[PDB]
């Protein structure tokens, strides 16, 4: 994912997930801060996320929190690990239909990101 | 204490009387925009001269050769007036018999019956006055039937500007249209003098509003600060100003040197058809948000004034040829101690000497 | 249920606006009230004293101003007679019309006959 | 009321307004009553609790019966203070007595905030709320929408707390003195009967009360 | 620990620009008390409410 | 326009919490003198020199 | 160039608030230093050191 291709992060999730369905995994819980451009009408992303081949991430939690939402409403984590979290989701069979990033205001370490996710 | 139902010969008790008055709304004329211009005569004149400068091309020295400037360009213009009367009798029939409401056995007066017409017949004159401003506000002063009165642009033969801010797009330039709107008051205003254009008053309607509210760029630019302003217009009442016709606050918004006013204002005819205040002839999409830009009274200076508003006499039989007035009130009374007769009258025209200025803002895309 | 309705005041005779005002009754004429048949303030009447129906709005003959009722043989001021506007008046633009009725044709008639109507705000 | 239309001045023509509409209504109301009685055998010879020989008394008595009938008399008015405030006035036995919407001839007014969708719009549903106390209010007055008690129940206060539009946004704002909202009590203020403090919150310029 | 953890009262804290949050995020957050053995005992604000370890 | 507008100045100036900062996005801007029709005139501070429309 | 924008330097200064971050993220990096044609050297404080151009 080269830097600030995606003039938005509503087209930046929209090829990130793509890009997960076709295979590739993402990582970036230790950089964090170098990738992440603050707001979210930012060009995204701020630098160039690396692939990885050696993602191996099995969170503490259950992650597809009901069937249709990769969170509570309201619930707040790290912004990398929603990502991650996102990933597990998709690995395991669930597919996203909404990013809900409409009203969100901070996209530094803590974000109240959420996901829509379906079947197949 | 009166008559229960089911029985005469029972009784109930009558607490009160609630009352559901129309929502009226002044805005503009609170506003105190408009200067009142007392008129002796049913037309005005009105002079318009201008000049135009060019630059100068190089003539050599030896060929003694020179260049010229053109001269002035003085016109004139008219303007009718538009003539308001409304009539209401009273009648004793509508008074012998009937029942004061929210009264047990109390019967209506003549007092109260003429309190409420005299009241209603001057709510109505300044709902149409209010409007008439309006209207004149765009430029065009078309009346609540729909015959035209007097456009400004063909009269002082002037275009109109109209700016599409494209509130929809997340990339849309804010800044640039709300630059544009801003220095198009500078260049066309001619006055001869220095502009200021954040000096301007900018209402839109509740659409346009809640668009530009909720803009990413908007959003984002006000979240990530730590100003009070900021923390008002992000989590806090949006309602500053105010003391509308209806609501005690209205809402506007703080984003570049201008603000945007929300006016609600919207009035019905005998026709049945609404009349927003804030509306484009021709434009209903719905989903597209319009405003309109005016100049600031504190902008061009109270030597150079431009919206005022005419007054002439009404034709009775001894007010010819004196200063108009906001409104008349006549009293009569029928042969035969038959009623008695209302009649009111308003000769007035608002009027814009520089509509150049009058700009129109919508939220779509051209 | 909690919501008993005691009902609703009947239209006041205030659509006289102006009339020819004479010693005796100029434009007002008295109809004997046809049978089981309920009046109002500003339905038209025809000249036997019922009201206009469709397809004959040529023959409108004057413009109710009481309120009879039919079930007790009196009106509201206690008359036993029916009274309308029928030679050149004004009135408020306040009519009552049956079903199918044209409103351009019965203002053509009135207007003939003399009464003009002054456009009243809604 | 309408608008004028312009009129040719030697013409004499004119316009004219529509009369006045006048209606009615009747109200019945409900009446209970409760029945105590005090003898000379809840007084003689028991002796008052917390005490290891002292009788009671009958004045004792009397104030507490008095006491029980006002503080029952209270609850019940407070019940059917509330039941008024949400337009049907119905009994704790379920019996219909006033249908103030039927009566005036009006529609109830409903909105539905969305809580559970992150993406909802918070201040629409609040400007819309503003907006129906405003314009529906036809007193015919200058009114102000923020003037409402906004009484709600533990779920829906929870719900509201923690949405992300509101949520995200308090958090941002930095220095705003109202972290108390997020990070200290939301007990800042009222009182009900049992809890000194009662959860309020504030956003949009107005006060949402559990 | 699984309480000062979480990350709903952490992110709480983080955006914060109290002393309080400064201290209860970095600092030592054993603010005072002596259950006998420790010279400070550790405790948590979270609102009305504080607690102790 | 575009100048103000690019991402790179208008998130750099985002984050500087400080009243030019805060004039510079979401403000007035028009600081500066007339040029004989406008009050004032534009002016972008940014990088120690000064960008005049 | 490469070193003053790379994004761990320049987040590390975005984030923080005080006048040495507004200096060299949107002021001039001009700071003091005579060169012989240029009037002030561009130069830069990360760690302990300083980085001269």
């Amino acid at each position: 994912i080269k830097a600030k291709t995606y003039p938005d992060f509503k087209e930046f999730v929209k090829d990130f997930v793509a890009n997960v369905k076709a295979g590739k995994r993402y990582d970036f819980r230790k950089y964090q801060e170098a990738v992440l451009p603050l707001t979210y009408s930012s060009p995204w992303p701020e630098s160039d996320i690396p692939e990885v081949t050696d993602f191996n991430y099995t969170p503490d939690y259950t992650v597809p929190f009901s069937e249709e939402l990769l969170y509570s409403v309201g619930a707040q984590m790290r912004t990398a690990d929603f990502f991650m979290d996102l990933q597990y989701a998709i690995i395991n069979g669930k597919d996203v239909d909404t990013v809900y990033c409409e009203w969100l205001a901070r996209v530094k370490p803590f974000s109240m990101l959420n996901a829509k996710l379906k079947d197949s | 204490l009166t008559n229960s139902e089911k029985s005469r010969f029972f009784l109930a008790d009558l607490t009160g009387e609630v009352q559901s008055i129309p929502n009226t709304y002044g805005y503009i004329s609170g506003l105190g925009l408009f200067r009142s211009a007392p008129q002796t005569q049913t037309t005005f004149l009105m002079d318009l001269t201008d000049w135009d400068i060019s630059l100068l091309d190089a003539v050599d020295r030896t060929s003694r050769k020179a260049e010229t400037s053109a001269p002035e360009r003085v016109r004139q213009i008219s303007f009718p007036m538009m003539y308001f009367k409304e009539v209401e009798s009273i009648t004793p029939d509508e008074i012998q018999g009937v029942r004061q409401p929210g009264t047990a056995n109390e019967l209506t007066t003549e007092a109260v019956v003429r309190a409420k017409k005299l009241m209603k017949i001057r709510t109505k004159f300044d709902i149409t006055r209010e409007f008439l401003f309006m209207q004149a506000l765009k430029g065009k002063v078309i009346d609540a039937n729909g015959v035209l009165y007097a456009d400004l642009y063909k009269q002082f033969d002037v275009t109109k500007k109209t700016i599409y801010f494209d509130l929809d797009n997340p990339n849309s330039d804010i800044d640039a249209h709300i630059e544009d709107l801003r220095m198009h008051m500078e260049d066309e205003a001619k006055t001869g003098t220095v502009i200021n254009g954040e000096e301007i008053h900018i209402v839109v309607d509740r659409t346009f509003f809640s668009k530009l509210i909720k803009h990413p760029k908007i959003r984002d630019a006000y979240l990530a600060q730590q100003t009070p302003l900021a923390w008002q217009q992000i989590t806090g009442s949006l309602r500053t100003g105010g003391t509308d016709g209806v609501q005690a606050h209205m809402n506007r918004f703080y984003y570049g040197g201008v603000v945007f006013v929300q006016y609600n204002g919207k009035f019905k005819d005998k026709r049945g058809k609404t009349h927003t205040l804030v509306s484009i002839d021709g434009v209903s999409d719905t989903n597209v948000g319009v405003g309109h830009a005016f100049p600031n009274v504190a902008m061009l200076g109270e030597a150079n004034n431009i919206f005022e508003v005419a007054y002439a006499p009404c034709p009775k039989m001894g007010y010819a040829n004196t200063l108009g007035q906001e409104l008349y009130v006549f009293e009569y009374e029928k042969d035969r101690d038959e009623g008695i007769d209302f009649e009111a009258h308003s000769y007035m025209l608002p009027y814009c000497t520089r509509p150049q200025l009058l700009v129109d803002v919508r939220s779509d895309a051209e | 249920q909690g919501f008993t309705k005691l009902g609703e005041r009947e239209p006041l005779n205030d659509i006289i606006l102006w009339e020819e005002i004479t010693p005796t009754g100029h434009s007002r004429k008295e109809y004997a009230p046809v049978a089981s048949t309920e009046y109002r303030v500003g339905e038209v009447l025809k000249a036997d004293g019922s009201k206009v129906a469709a397809g004959q709005e040529a023959q409108a003959d004057s413009v109710c101003i009481v309120n009879f009722y039919a079930d007790l043989q009196l009106s509201y001021h206690g008359q036993l007679k029916v009274v309308g506007i029928y030679r050149d008046a004004e009135l408020k633009d306040l009519l009552k019309l049956e079903s199918g009725v044209d409103a351009a044709a019965v203002k053509s008639a009135l207007k003939a006959k003399g009464i003009d109507f002054v456009p009243t705000g809604l």
